[PDB]
């Protein structure tokens, strides 16, 4: 982190710093306090951890006058894979939103093994946009969470109600959750996509369903994209 | 000697001019009685296939005689497509479900066909992952993916065909429609 | 389950000799018994029709629809709404020019409550 | 090293299996079902993990290319058998399409041949890793041809019938003992698979 | 309010917790799919 920090804020260089686990530093830290007789706190872990995660966290963002950036992706590792665990309740407290990787996806082959269902970011808002990126990313990323979500519930009760008594919703939602599943997440190890190929995908994707159902997209972007 | 139409406000139709020139080719006794009927399209019933085979009900008992047309523009407005006298739907590999009377054909503002000939009856196929056109040595005369995304038309012995699509060999779909006559 | 294979009917003599000619009630040669019985009105007692019923329902299971005029039917009322099994079929129908009967119908009574 | 934690009553509360898992590459759990039913192979497939799979393709495709690609469909058969299952007991398998059917037959076929093996009859004490690519072969290539059959039109209930005899045949492939001649049982395995995509082949009429 | 095992048996009673909401739903559907199958039925059954 310092050496991130002078880079960033005394060579004006956009840096992104990595982490890739924070358990194995929790363990090393509640071995420190252990030497000093400071009783074990929650779970074991020493109480304070609270101040020094937010010490290892807080140094980043933009600043005022440096041109500078900054930006920390922490990779951390449930135990039981549960949220309630300290660690990922302090992260998650002092942290944006949360990035998850379900074990099933993982099973099915599914690389990367992602689930977007409790995936969340909160600064989103303000990166997307004109310039900074084309126009319609903020509707096609809640057109494909809802309709996600949707088929996820509907290939639930096919199993319950047969497939005929599906609606025509239904069917579609069906067969857009296995083709958005198969082709869109799944992503090779070595194959990178703009941003600008990723939503083009997104809208090949669409494209199975009717132009004038897709309801939460605005009027202005599905007449102008939707063709082709 | 004129033709209707039953689409529901969308970008792109049919023109009548290219339905009163098409009509010149097809049996008899189907150019008599001329009100077509929009059975699907990929604007305003979405691009599955799954979709297209659920909307073509092979409804046959009101007419047995009815003539099915697909018309398919290509990448650069290439515009063809065939003429079938049975509802397309998946089947047992068994055989080829097709009367030996159907035709291709390439139009334009410059029409063209294929009638079907006496040498074979071959891939007048119907199945859930495509849906080719008469076939032989080298690949089908006439196919669609499972995704209506890319197609392939090739020269074949069931229609002696020329190719159809602007690019040859493979190509992209943009815009489908089916018509029931 | 197609053990009950013939229709039974309780109704005036018209309408079962038109059934007759045209031919369901069957007059079982296994058994030398017909499953069909014509009614006489004011003549046949309660408890034959009861009777024939209970034979239809029980022991002659050949019977699938067993068929009854609504004015008949309302004469065994309580037999008719005391046996509430769907695997035999049983149909009320008007009789001799009697009009239709909506509350001579059990079935239709039970569709109208709970509606 | 191969180590070998034992259970402290919670599946993995104890804070030593937490500790071993952290670094440990292969972990093998238990399943507790599994041995109430004296299925004695009680790995369960849905923690037990392996980081080693990335790196062995450079060997198998040497000799087996098609491990990894099967492998995977095997895994995301029982998967998707096992969130079926999940589901099916709430209701009951009434309201089941063909596919489904399927899916769970073949499941249910794997878990009681490929996985169940006792390490005390002859034939069954050691499993070559051939015998093994060749047994996993078969079952993949029954569930995919089925799977097709079924998706061009026909009542799986009809064709289970005719089928029986090819289920139990690649039902019984692994009392082929090895150490025969080593690939005269490749031989008669591919026997069996053209056997069996003439049957259904012929059957399928 | 129940018989009490208390040996760290959490993760038991929030899967059992899990599919009785799952059960809860599907059944729910499934009935609504049913009566307004019935409805019908009922109409042209009277007809």
């Amino acid at each position: 982190l310092t050496t991130a920090e002078y880079l960033a804020y005394q060579t004006e260089r956009h840096v992104l710093t990595i982490l890739t686990d924070m358990s194995s530093y929790a363990d090393a830290l509640r071995e420190v306090s252990a030497a000093r007789e400071e009783v074990p706190g929650r779970r074991g872990y020493p109480g304070y951890m609270y101040t020094d995660l937010s010490t290892i966290y807080e140094r980043a963002g933009r600043v005022e006058g440096r041109n500078g950036s900054i930006t920390q992706i922490p990779i951390l590792t449930m135990p039981n894979d549960d949220i309630t665990h300290p660690i990922p309740d302090l992260t998650g407290y002092i942290t944006e939103g949360q990035i998850f990787v379900d074990r099933q996806l993982h099973n099915k082959g599914i690389y990367p093994p992602i689930n977007v269902l409790p995936s969340l970011s909160r600064l989103m808002k303000s990166a997307i946009g004109e310039g900074m990126t084309r126009k319609d990313h903020g509707d096609v990323s809640n057109q494909l969470y809802a309709k996600y979500a949707i088929g996820k519930d509907a290939a639930a009760m096919k199993a319950v109600v047969g497939e005929e008594a599906l609606s025509i919703e239904d069917k579609l939602s069906l067969e857009f959750l296995e083709k958005f599943e198969k082709t869109f997440i799944t992503q090779g190890a070595y194959e990178d996509r703009t941003v600008f190929e990723s939503l083009d995908q997104a809208w090949s994707l669409l494209r199975i369903y009717p132009k004038e159902m897709l309801n939460r997209i605005s009027p202005k972007i599905l007449d102008e994209f939707y063709d082709r | 000697r004129l033709n209707g139409y039953l689409p529901s406000t969308k970008n792109k139709l049919l023109t009548p001019e290219m339905c009163d020139e098409i009509r010149t080719l097809m049996p008899t006794r189907i150019q008599l009685y001329t009100e077509w009927n929009l059975l699907y399209s990929l604007e305003q019933h979405g691009s599955s296939l799954h979709s297209l085979y659920s909307n073509v009900a092979p409804d046959s008992k009101e007419f047995r005689r009815v003539g099915y047309v697909l018309v398919i523009k290509d990448r650069k407005n290439g515009i063809f497509g065939a003429y079938s006298n049975e509802a397309f739907h998946p089947n047992e590999h068994r055989q080829y479900t097709g009367n030996g009377e159907c035709f291709l054909w390439k139009l334009d503002k410059r029409f063209s066909g294929y009638p079907y000939t006496g040498v074979n009856e071959f891939a007048i196929y119907c199945t859930s992952e495509f849906l080719s056109m008469g076939a032989g040595d080298g690949h089908y005369g006439l196919l669609c993916d499972d995704g209506l995304l890319h197609g392939v038309s090739n020269p074949c012995q069931t229609y002696g065909n020329e190719v159809l699509s602007k690019e040859g060999k493979k190509f992209s779909i943009v815009a489908l429609e089916v018509w029931r006559v | 389950a197609e053990k009950r294979t013939l229709i039974a009917v309780i109704a005036d003599e018209d309408t079962t000799t038109g059934l007759l000619l045209a031919g369901i009630g069957q007059i079982t040669p296994e058994t030398q018994e017909k499953n069909f019985f014509v009614y006489q009105e004011g003549k046949t007692t309660k408890e034959e029709i009861t009777d024939k019923f209970n034979h239809f329902t029980e022991e002659r299971d050949d019977i699938a629809i067993l068929l009854i005029n609504q004015h008949i039917a309302e004469n065994i009322r309580a037999r008719v709404d005391s046996f509430t099994n769907a695997f035999p079929a049983i149909l009320e129908i008007p009789s001799k020019d009697h009009p239709y009967d909506p509350e001579k119908d059990s079935v239709l009574k039970r569709v109208r409550k709970l509606f | 090293i191969v180590a070998a934690v034992s259970p402290a009553g919670g599946d993995f509360s104890d804070p030593v299996t937490t500790a071993t898992l952290g670094i440990t590459q292969v972990f093998w759990g238990l399943d507790k079902k599994l041995a109430q039913r004296k299925h004695f192979p009680s790995i369960n497939t849905s923690v037990s993990y392996s980081k080693y799979t990335n790196v062995l393709n450079k060997f198998y495709d040497s000799n087996y290319p098609e491990f990894p690609v099967l492998r995977d469909r095997m895994k995301e058969i029982l998967s998707n058998a096992e969130e079926l299952e999940q589901v099916v007991q709430l209701v009951g398998k009434s309201a089941l399409s063909d596919s489904d059917k399927i899916t769970l037959d073949v499941a249910t076929l794997i878990k009681e041949d490929f996985l169940q093996q006792n390490g005390y009859s002859t034939y069954d004490a050691f499993c070559p890793i051939w015998k093994t690519f060749d047994m996993m072969r078969a079952f993949i290539s029954y569930h995919d041809e089925a799977q097709k059959a079924v998706a061009n039109g026909a009542n799986w209930s009809k064709l289970a019938d005719s089928t029986g005899d090819v289920k139990h045949a690649v039902s019984s492939s692994k009392f082929f003992e090895p150490s025969r001649g080593e690939k005269e049982v490749h031989g008669e395995f591919e026997k069996l698979l053209s056997t069996m995509q003439e049957r259904f082949a012929e059957s399928t009429d | 309010e129940q018989v009490f095992p208390t040996r760290m048996t959490l993760g038991l009673m929030k899967t059992k917790l899990k599919g009785a909401n799952q059960g809860y739903s599907l059944l729910k559907r499934k009935s609504e799919a049913l009566t307004k199958r019935f409805r019908d039925i009922t109409k042209r059954i009277d007809d």
